[PDB]
This record gives structure tokens, sequence and C-alpha cells, in this order.
């Protein structure tokens, strides 16, 4: 008693961004690069258009 | 010296030459053929003369 007081109000917000973020899945690939600079020799043929 | 790049006959035939040997068979053929008139960088519609 005997005192007033003055009141300012505030607010905060608590939010998860990251839980949604993840890495889904990772994949890779196997390739045969045609550079020239080769002989055939092993095997033959095989895949034929 | 035309440096004919050869294929064996029909497609699918195990014979051929090479994509490797074609290399420089292809390229010299250019060079040889081209460097005649093309004489390095640019071919000359006025022709190439080599002193």
């Amino acid at each position: 008693v005997g005192f007033g007081f003055i009141a300012i109000t505030l607010l905060t917000m608590f939010i998860n961004v990251g839980l949604t973020l993840k890495h889904t899945e990772t994949i890779i690939n196997k390739y045969k690069n045609y550079k020239w600079d080769s002989g055939l020799p092993t095997e033959y043929a095989d895949r034929i258009a | 010296m035309k440096q004919n790049i050869n294929i064996g006959n029909v497609v699918d035939d195990g014979t051929g030459d090479y994509l490797r040997k074609g290399g420089i068979k292809i390229n010299e053929n250019f060079d040889e053929l081209y460097y005649e008139l093309g004489d390095g960088d640019v071919p000359y519609s006025a022709g190439a003369w080599k002193t």
C-alpha cells in the first residue's frame, strides 16, 4: 500500500523450426564414363541397342 | 594418310578398331588433312603456302 506502480507488458514466442528440417535420404550412382582412351578388351557385346 | 577410321562391317560386330585408336586417327587426319590448307589455326580460302 502507499505505492502505485507502472506496468509495461511483453510477450515471447517459442517455436520449433528445426524438428521439421532433416535429411530425407541420400543416394548415389554407378556410371561408365566414355573418355575414349581405351581398348575393349574384357568381354564384348553385352548391351546392344 | 587419309587415316581412314575403320569399322568392322555391320553394327554389333565384335571387331572394329578403337575409340582410343580412332583418337589421333581422328585427330591427325584432321591435322594432316586440315593443316594442309587450314595450316594451324584457321583455314585460308586464299589457300595455304608453306615456305
